[PDB]
């Protein structure tokens, strides 16, 4: 495993990624894997949802996007805060992935005409203001701070801070694997989108829910699932989880 | 009727004979003569 | 006649069928079709996955014929010789076109040949020799043999070699002769008859866990059921429900 | 058109694609999509099949593929003459309802026999480079994968032709994959049943045909034919060259 | 799963299909599924393969990234043909997909050192010349022509190429669905960790020599000794870590 | 043809059915909330 040890050490010389990742390069139990971090001086929901934000590191404007469900990053140093350039970058996000809804604030950096045209052409919905759960915004701001610490480290390696911003984007996409089972943002992204296509396909049995309180039976309800203790059904826009011994079964 | 269909059409482009005339002259089932009349744009001149 | 009727007559001269096509597809009145068939000298007027196979001779040439019980969709090809090896090759060629599951023969020496058994194995085709155990196909196989012989009796004027005339007859009997229940050509009916996939579509569907608070936690769920206004997904050791607005579904 | 079809047309104006979306996602009948691409100045462009050849181990192998599902029909051909390709194309035409075929301009397809085969069976053929040779690249990649398959199966078959057939079947049924791990057979069957239902849907769509001849208003002359739009008791609505008119049923004739 | 194991092994005796397929017959995690290919004599043998190229249009330079395995095309307008911009674009590529090896046209702007530097610190390999598979060789130019044709219609709705290029890219990524069954390029576009976790254990069974451990189920312990796979009950063997 | 008694039955039932809090409208477009709306 000396080759694996050398490879993991080089990886930390380049990436300083999570020790959970480096356990893979070591191909060794965690006890040694902690040593690379210990010795390291700088160390020791719908798939179509995205959010856009901004930060002002070192007097420059950095606009960052995150896929909420997986900790993915898409970022670019923007020359100016004008809505025209944000429109171009939102065009990029929309082209590269099937993005359905975007959560930003009400500011003119997003309510400008160009952004509205971008959403109109690409087919994206946007929210303007405070989301119902600003803890997600707090999480992405914490991610912004972690990217900033990352930058405070990488800037030893990049002559231009913009390039270090990109370097961080990639480090967090792939090298910094963690959470659940130590997975990179790329892995979660890919798993989520494959799940999404299989769920489009998933989206011959109908049920007459037997409302014994009348007593009466409901009409041609659909069977969204036949669990073990209950049988979900949908009735127009309402989804009523019926009792498993009080649901008729019609085979179509 | 294959022979009579071609002749009744030629006579219809001259005369615009109604369907009974074509059926009597060219020995046609009434449905075929009616089809000849029906597909003539110049012979559609009466409402229901 | 009309251009459509002239085209139908030319299609008859091409395909030796009058009533089965223009009376049904071309909406020709029955009187005109009856007159045409009168003038036409060539017009003398179970367990899906179950096929017959048989051997026939004509003008010193051997023809192996594959039939379908459930709709009379007939495949055929001229054989160089009555030997078993050619029969095995033909049955092979059969296997890849439709999910053949069990065939019945006439216990002939060329069919009891070992190589036939070998092909039936490595393809996965079962042999049920003797006569079929359903009192419809027993005379139906010979009736469709007679039908093919009759079709060739008219096709032969347009092919000097049987090797092409046989395919001509096969196309006629597969599509240009439409009848039976509502006038469905054998090919159509077999489309219908042939029509685990849906289970395997959703086997690896994981879900980004959220809840009614609309969070960005995106826990490592497994999709259990979809529909009726919400989802049913397991959360580690427990079970909950989430509306469709959240709980993004991805492949594992 | 329907709100979905109007939305599809607006999405075309937004995205400059007609057939790839409304024919597949919006379930539009192929005739309407063809009419739209014909009218679309920005669109220069189940019955589609392609035929090709390969020269594995010094022998000629001619392979057909159904584009929409990854199906295979192949046979080791004794020679490259158009006579035998005519026989095999006869086989393809008999076995499935094949409407159009995409090959090259070579004499292996422009020979007289192939033209007779298309004439008898009712098949159209393209001769040359298709507008999207990436499909040809895909089928060539499939040819290479069949060749790797052969490099493996030839441990099992005494005659390479038989291994060619074995591969045909393996890819038809056993090698299920894509979308939800489906065999070529499953996709083929789904597509053709959907095609039957779309013929029925096209019939019911075109129902709502009718030539209407009518006496125009104050005009002694009868005109027509116009397209019928709606039929009440006593009156109809008619389309006479993009000019909607309302005519009492006394002054109209519906054929 | 012994029935599943036998079925997958027979399938390889007949088909030698992808181990990804055989994971289904096994109905088991990938660690065992790799073994059928590993033991297969005709087996035990490129997604992550992208092209890059430079194009010009109306006096503007456009760098285009393609994917061989589905024709999913990325692109962006470049301020200038210099190498540094190319390195920045390739950087931006690295973080979106696990790019592993790219091929170029040996141009001076691509043979520039900074391109090599970026390919290193990201971990991207360069295979210059022309691709060694006779599909992408004409496919790269065919998709270049496709992008040019798409722009030929897009241009009426964008006065600057910098936006029209992204318009064309979104069209070619999703709104053009075709190929096998009509799948848009975007749609078309753990086991090793388990293998690495267990490959440091040695098993002594019945005692016999050391064996490579493969699985540690609930009722058995599958091993591999002398290039042969033997199932033993759990109590009949001892597992130690080396 | 309703005698006064019946009509008054009807009127008083209508009356009881007709017998049968301030809000901050949350303008998320800003996002912002409105004042003491009634």
């Amino acid at each position: 495993f000396l080759d694996g040890i050398d490879k993991a050490q080089e990886e930390h010389e380049k990436y300083h990624s999570n020790w959970r990742a480096m356990a893979s390069d070591f191909n060794l139990p965690p006890v040694v894997a902690k040593e690379i971090v210990a010795s390291c001086d700088k160390c020791q929901c719908s798939p179509g949802i995205w959010q856009l934000d901004c930060t002002h590191l070192e007097g420059k404007v950095i606009l960052v996007a995150v896929h909420v469900a997986s900790g993915y990053i898409e970022a670019e140093v923007i020359p100016a805060e004008t809505g025209q350039e944000t429109a171009y970058f939102l065009l990029k996000l929309a082209g590269r992935w099937p993005v359905k809804t975007v959560h930003t604030d009400n500011g003119s950096n997003f309510t400008s005409t160009t952004v509205k045209a971008a959403c109109w052409w690409a087919g994206i919905k946007q929210e303007f203001g405070i989301p119902y759960n600003p803890q997600s915004q707090g999480v992405i701001e914490s991610m912004n701070k972690e990217l900033k610490k990352i930058i405070g480290q990488v800037r030893d390696q990049a002559e231009h801070l913009k390039t270090a911003v990109q370097m961080a984007v990639f480090i967090h996409n792939f090298k910094r694997k963690g959470g659940i089972g130590g997975y990179s943002a790329g892995e979660r992204i890919v798993d989520i989108i494959a799940t999404d296509i299989q769920t489009k396909e998933l989206q011959n049995f109908r049920v007459y829910y037997r409302d014994s309180r009348d007593p009466v039976w409901k009409g041609p309800a659909k069977l969204l699932w036949k669990g073990e203790g209950a049988v979900v059904i949908q009735d127009n826009s309402d989804i009523k989880v019926v009792p498993r011994r009080k649901a008729k079964i019609i085979r179509d | 009727f294959l022979d009579g269909i071609d002749k009744a059409q030629e006579e219809h482009e001259k005369y615009h004979s109604n369907w009974r005339a074509m059926a009597s002259d060219f020995n046609l089932p009434p449905v075929v003569a009616k089809e000849i009349v029906a597909s003539c744009d110049k012979c559609q001149l009466k409402g229901e």
